[PDB]
C-alpha cells in the first residue's frame, strides 16, 4: 500500500535521524576527549 | 576521566548502529 | 495527499543529508585536531 | 590553533543538530 | 509515478544509511586515534 | 601507527561523502 509505505518511509527516516543524533552526541564527547588529552599535556 | 568519556562514545556509537539496523529493516519491508 | 507526503519525505531526507554533511565536516576537523596534539607533542 | 579547530567543530555540530530538527518537524507533518 | 518515487525514496534512505555507517566506522577509529596519543603520552 | 589510523578515517570519510552524493542525486530525480 502506498499509504503503508509512506508511513514506513517516515519511520525509517525517523530512525536514521536518531542514528545521526547519537553520532552528534559522540562527536561532542570526542571534543571533550581531545581537549582532555591536550589539557593533560599542558597541566602535567 | 578520559576513559569514562571514551566509554560513553562507544555506547553512543552502539546505539547509533542499532538505529540504522532498524531503519534498514523497515526499508526491507517496503 | 500522497504527492504532498512524497515531497515532504524528499525534503526530510534532504535535511538529514545536510545533517550528515555537517557531521562529515566535523570529522575532518577532528582529524586535524588529533594530528595537532600529536604534532604538538612531537615538536615540543 | 587547536582552540579554533575545536570551535569550528562545535559550530558544525550545532548546524547538524538544526538540520535534524528540521527533518523531524517535516516528518511530524506527514 | 508514486510507486517509482516510493522506490526512489527507499534507495535514497538506503544510501543515507550507508553514509551514516561510514561515519560510524570513522568514529570508532577516532577513538583508537585518541587512545593512541594518550597511550603514547603515557608510555613515552 | 596513528598515521595509518588517520588514513583509514580519511578513506571512510570519503566513502560517506560519496553515499550522500548518490542519495542527493536520487532525490533530484523525484
Amino acid at each position: 500500500q502506498a499509504r503503508s509505505d509512506i508511513e514506513k518511509l517516515k519511520e525509517a527516516i525517523r530512525d536514521t535521524n536518531k542514528a545521526v543524533q547519537s553520532v552528534q552526541s559522540s562527536i561532542g564527547n570526542l571534543i571533550v576527549a581531545i581537549k582532555s588529552v591536550q589539557d593533560y599535556v599542558n597541566k602535567e | 576521566d578520559i576513559s569514562i568519556v571514551l566509554n560513553k562514545i562507544k555506547s553512543q556509537l552502539e546505539e547509533s548502529k542499532e538505529w540504522i539496523r532498524r531503519s534498514n529493516k523497515i526499508l526491507d519491508s517496503i
